[PDB]
RNA sequence: CGCUGGGUAGCCAAGUGCGGAGCGGAUAACUGCUGAAAGCAUCUAAGUAGUAAGCCCACCCCAAGAUGAGUGCUCUCCUA
RNA sequence: UUCACAUCGACGGGAAGGUUUGGCACCUCGAUGUCGGCUCUUCGCCACCUGGGGCUGUAGUAUGUUCCAAGGGUUGGGCUGUUCGCCCAUUAAAGCGGUACGUGAGCUGGGUUCAGAACGUCGUGAGACAGUUCGGUCCAUAUCCGGUGUGGGCGUUAGAG
RNA sequence: UCGGAGAGAGGCUCGGUGAAAUAGACAUGUCUGUGAAGAUGCGGACUACCUGCACCUGGACAGAAAGACCCUAUGAAGCU
RNA sequence: GGCCAGUGAGACGAUGGGGGAUAAGCUUCAUCGUCGAGAGGGAAACAGCCCGGAUCACCAGCUAAGGCCCCUAAAUGACCGCUCAGUGAUAAAGGAGGUAGGGGUGCAGAGACAGCCAGGAGGUUUGCCUAGAAGCAGCCACCCUUGAAAGAGUGCGUAAUAGCUCACUGAUCGAGCGCUCUUGCGCCGAAGAUGAACGGGGCUAAGCGGUCUGCCGAAGCUGUGGGAUGUAAAAAAACAUCGGUAGGGGAGCGUUCCGUGUUAGGGAGAAACGCGUGCGUGAGCCGCGUUGGACGAAGCGGAAGCGAGAAUGUCGGCUUG
RNA sequence: AACCCAGAGCUAGCUGGUUCUCCCCGAAAUGCGUUGAGGCGCAGCAGUUGACUGGACAUCUAGGGGUAAAGCACUGUUUCG
RNA sequence: AGGGUGAAAAGAACCCCCAUCGGGGAGUGAAAUAGAACAUGAAACCGUAAGCUCUCAAGCAGUGGGAGGGGGACCAGACC
C-alpha cells in the first residue's frame, strides 16, 4: 500500500487489486511486496503494465 | 496558514510513521523530519476555539487545569 | 428513577457492532471470470 | 519581573527606634559589607530578557576561583562573593563597569520588600511545620502528637501527593512585602527597617522596592 | 537539677512585624447597543459593550531529569 | 382584598441520585474488625454565609423565591456511648453528603450487648430477652506501591564555577 | 484552650555481634472503565531517569489463625 | 440388552408465563442458542451477544460477522438528502417561529400579511346592588341604527368619570401570508461526590439515513503436504472424521528387582553426574564428556513401596526481610 | 470433666490431596423417593461389547385440542339512556 | 540425629607465614584438585572471571520478527 501511494495521483490498494485480476493475474501472494523493494523498477514494471 | 487542524495531523502523522515509504517496518525509525511553521494561524471548523479543553491534571485532586 | 441499567451480556445485544445499513448486507463477495487450469506444479524430466 | 533595581545588606541585629512623638518601633539593623556594585547587564539584544546584575562582600582572591574572579575581571571590578541580578523592564540605563551605586534611592520610597535564607529547623514534624493539633495527653490516649490519619480508604488505595508529611522546614529564601523603611545612616552605613527580616544576624537579605 | 528564686544566647507564643494587590485578560447568570429570518419586534443569527469571592495571569517559593535536559558570562586542555 | 404561576399549590403525572430503611444473595468468611469521638484529608452541589443578578403583594432597612458561582468559611458549650436531636451564648453563616465508622497495620468508650452478677418478665427447669445496670487484655521492627524531605550515580555530546 | 522548652533510654551515624514473623516469581505508577459486581498485572489516556537513606501508614481485600458471631453436620460434650 | 461410570449447586440471551413493584446480573418453570466443556475474529478491555466450530505445518489465497483518517489492516471512495447540538454514549413527561420536507384548509392584481395614521358612535350608566360600578367588584341576557365598522367591549387606568388601547373597517407602498396534523435529525428538560473518563487523538465529516463498486478481516473455506481414528479384517489407495471438563475405552515410554544371566560389554573406564547442529506423537532413546571409579545393557517375559508442583503435606539444606 | 498408654490406622454423608505419555468418544446440573436437601438409589443423558433392526433430515396429508387472537352465547363484573 | 581417605596411615620429615587454627612448597600415594570437615557431589544458595547489553523506563518478564555486536567454524546461507 505505501509502495502504490508513491504514485501521488489517487491510486489507492483497492485499486491495484481492481486491475490487478481484471488483467488477469493469478494470485502474485503479496510477494509483489516484496519486489516492490527489493526490485522497486520491476514493480513500476507490474503497476505500468497494470496501467496499461 | 487556514489549515484544518486534525486533518494536517494526520497528513502529518502519516510521514512521521513512514507509512509513505516502501521502507516501512512498523518496529524502527523508517520515518521523516517534519517542520510546521506558523502554529498561530491553524484553523479549526465549528466551534473549537471556545469549546474544545486541553484540561490537564497532576497527581492530587483538585488540579484539573480548566 | 426506575430505569434498570443494561448489565453483562444485555450491554452486549445492545452495544455490539451491528451493521445497521440495509445496503450493507446486500453485498456479496466480488466475481471475477472464470480461468482457465492452471498446469503442472512439476514434471519429471529424465 | 521587578519595578526597580534593589540593593543587598546583612542583617546586624535587631533594636528599637524612639520615635520623637513618643513611640517605640522595633526596627532591624543593615549593615553594608560592600557597595553593591553592577557587575553584568543584560539586555534584549543579547539575551531572552533584561536584568542587572549586582554583587556584594568583597574577598581575597584565594576565596574565589578562576571562572568566578574571571567573570568579575571582565568587568574591570573587585572580586566580590555574592552575585544576583534583578530583572527590571527595558528602559535601563547603568554600566556593567563599576557603578558603585550609593544607598539614597530606599528613603523616599517608604516601601521596600526583603528576601533572605530563614534559618533552617532541621527534619521538623507536622505539629509545627504546617500547625497540626496534637492528641490527647491522657484518657488512656496513645497517639501524642502523631500524624494521625494519611487517607481516605479502599477506593484511593494510595495518599494525595503533596500531603502534609514532617519534612526539613527551613532553609529556602522568603520575601516579606511591604516593609516601611525608617532611619538611614549617611556614616554608619547603616539603614533601619521596621521589621523583622529572615534570619539571624550575619546572612544575605535582598533589600528591593515594592511590586504592589 | 534535692527542693525552690531569678536569667544571657537558642527554641517558642501569649509577644513582635508583614500579607491577602490589580479602569489586568476572557467569561457563567444578567442588563444592554445597533440588528435581520416573518418592511413591527427581539442582547445575536454578523459585529460589540458593563460585569462574579468563580477561570487565567500578576503575587511568594521550588523549578531545564521541561531527556523538549534551556540561555548568558568566565576558566582549562600542556611535554614526549 | 381583584389576580392559577410575587409566594404556597390540593387530585394526579414524569424524572434524576444512590447519601436512609428495604429487596436479591453476586465477591469476601484457610478471618472484608461494626457505632461514636480525636487527628488529618480530599471531593460533589441538591447553597447556610460570602460575590454578581432577575422577580417581588420590593417605598427604604430587612426580605420571600430563584439563576450563575464550591475559591473560602461553616463557633464554644450543658445532656446522652451517642449519630440525630433539645437548650444557652453568639456569629456573615453555625449546609447536607461521598471517600468500607472516610480514617482502630494512627488512637480511645457504647458494642457482633463474650466469660461474673443483679432487676423485671418468660420457662417446670437448664437458661433466655434486637429489655435494663456494674465490671471487662486489643498486637505489630514497612518488603513493595503511595507520600514528604534529602542525597549518590549517570545523562544533558569536552569538562566545569 | 494551644501548645512550648529542657534532661535521660531508644530512634540517626560509625565499629563489633546479629535474628524474626512473612514470602508462587516479581521488570511491583495514577485516573477511568471493564471484569467473580473494590485491578501495579486487562483496556484507553496521562504521568514517571536509575537507586538509596530518614520518617508516615492509605492500599497490597497487609501478617496472624482452617471466623469465637450465622448456618449446615441424621457431629461432640456439659446441663436440665 | 451385558459390563461399567460420572451427573443430580447451573448461568445468561430470545419467546410463553407465575412471585415482585411486568424492579433487580432477582426467583421458579416450558421450548431454543451459547457458556459450562469452546479456542479464533468482531465487541476498547469483558463466560453466556453476532460470525464461527481449533489434527498439524506454510514469511499461502478467498471470505462470514464487523470495518476502510491516525493510533491499528483496508476508500480523507463515488452520488443523493440531512445534523451545526461535537448531537454523534446516554432517560421521560412536557415546551419550542430550530432546520429539511410532506398532507389538509383560508385569503389576494376588485391590494394578501406586518407597521404608521383615521374612525371606533346614538339610545346607553341594558335592568339589580353600591356613594360612585359610566365595559372594566359583580349578577341576567349580552340589542338594533349611521354605516366603511365598532364588541353592554381586549386589557390598563380613574373615587367614579374622563381617558390610553385593541378585535373590525378605511388609506399609502406592495405578491405572498396565515393555522393544524406530521415525520427525519436536532435544543432545553439532563445535576455527584479522586481526574478528559463517552477507546484516545480528533473530525461539520472521519456524523446520520438511501444505493454502486472494491479492499481489509478468523485457527471458517480453499490449495499444497504430513499424522491418527473408523470402514477393516495385512500393505497400497479411497471417503468420512480427528475442540473438549467429570468420565469411559485402546495403545505405549520410563524406573528397581528377577528368568535367560557367571548375558553382551566394562580400570583400553560400568553405574552416576553433565552434555547434544540426532531421532520420536510424547513419555523417552541413542551418541559425546581433560568429572568420576566397578559394575552391568538390549531383545524376549514377569512383579511392584513404579513416575511429583501442590495435601496451612513432611524431613534435611539454604534464602528473603 | 486432667495427663500418659491401649482399643485406634476410632469415626467423619466434611476439607485438602491423589504423581508418565499418545489416540478415539464424550456428558450432566432434570424427574421421582428419602430423618432428605452440599449425601444417596433408580430413571434421563456417556464409554465399550453386541443382538435385532431401517431409519434420520426435507416435503405433503390425516387426527385430538381450546393456547394466541377473538367474542359476550353461559358464569361473573361494569358505563350510560 | 550423626555411616563409607586409601589397597596399605604409607596421617605430611624438613623450610616459610605464624600465639594457635590454618595455608603454601617438599615428601608418601596410582590419585593430596583421596589431607583427616578427607569416597561419586546434583539442585536451591553464595560467589569470581569472560562475551553482549540496561540509567525517558510501565513489565506473569515470555514468544514471533530482529537492529547492532561477539564466538568458533565447514556443507563458509549454517550453529550458539
Amino acid at each position: 500500500n505505501a509502495a502504490i501511494r508513491e504514485r501521488g495521483v489517487y491510486y489507492n490498494y483497492s485499486k491495484f487489486i481492481h486491475d490487478l485480476y481484471k488483467r488477469q493475474l493469478l494470485l502474485n501472494r503479496k510477494i509483489l511486496a516484496q519486489i516492490a523493494i527489493l526490485n522497486p523498477n520491476c514493480i513500476y514494471m507490474i503497476y505500468n503494465e497494470i496501467i496499461k | 496558514t487556514d489549515l484544518i487542524l486534525g486533518r494536517m495531523a494526520s497528513t502529518i502523522a502519516i510521514h512521521i510513521r513512514g507509512k509513505n515509504l516502501a521502507s516501512y517496518t512498523p518496529s524502527v525509525d523508517m520515518g521523516a523530519f517534519v517542520i510546521v511553521v506558523n502554529a498561530d494561524k491553524v484553523a479549526v471548523s465549528g466551534k473549537k476555539r471556545t469549546q474544545k479543553l486541553y484540561r490537564r491534571h497532576s497527581g492530587r485532586p483538585g488540579g484539573l487545569k480548566e | 428513577s426506575s430505569r434498570p441499567q443494561k448489565k453483562g451480556t444485555a450491554h452486549h445485544m445492545k452495544t455490539r457492532p451491528k451493521k445497521t445499513a440495509r445496503w450493507d448486507i446486500k453485498r456479496g463477495p466480488a466475481v471475477y471470470p472464470p480461468l482457465p487450469p492452471l498446469p503442472a506444479e512439476w514434471t519429471i524430466v529424465s | 519581573v521587578d519595578a526597580g533595581i534593589g540593593v543587598m545588606g546583612t542583617k546586624l541585629g535587631m533594636m528599637s527606634f524612639f520615635e520623637e512623638d513618643g513611640t517605640v518601633v522595633p526596627v532591624t539593623v543593615i549593615g553594608f559589607k560592600e557597595g553593591n556594585i553592577v557587575t553584568q547587564v543584560k539586555t534584549e539584544s543579547t539575551d531572552g530578557y533584561n536584568a542587572v546584575q549586582v554583587g556584594y562582600e568583597r574577598l581575597r582572591d584565594r576565596k574565589l576561583t578562576m571562572p568566578e574572579r574571571g567573570h568579575l575581571n571582565k568587568a574591570g571590578v573587585i572580586p566580590m562573593r555574592h552575585l544576583q541580578e534583578f530583572r527590571l523592564v527595558s528602559v535601563d540605563d547603568f554600566t556593567p563597569s563599576q557603578k558603585l551605586l550609593f544607598e539614597e534611592l530606599f528613603k523616599e520610597g517608604d516601601m521596600v520588600d526583603i528576601s533572605g535564607t530563614t534559618i533552617g529547623k532541621g527534619f521538623q514534624g507536622g505539629i509545627k511545620r504546617h500547625n497540626f493539633k496534637r492528641g490527647l495527653m491522657t484518657h488512656g490516649s496513645k497517639s501524642h502528637r502523631a500524624l494521625g490519619s494519611i487517607g481516605a480508604g479502599t477506593t484511593p488505595g494510595h495518599v494525595y501527593k503533596g500531603k502534609k508529611m514532617p519534612g526539613r522546614m527551613g532553609g529556602t529564601k522568603t520575601k516579606i512585602r511591604k516593609l516601611k523603611i525608617m532611619k538611614i545612616d549617611t556614616d554608619l552605613r547603616v539603614v533601619m527597617i521596621k521589621g523583622a527580616v529572615p534570619g539571624k544576624p550575619g546572612n544575605l537579605l535582598r533589600l528591593a522596592p515594592a511590586k504592589i
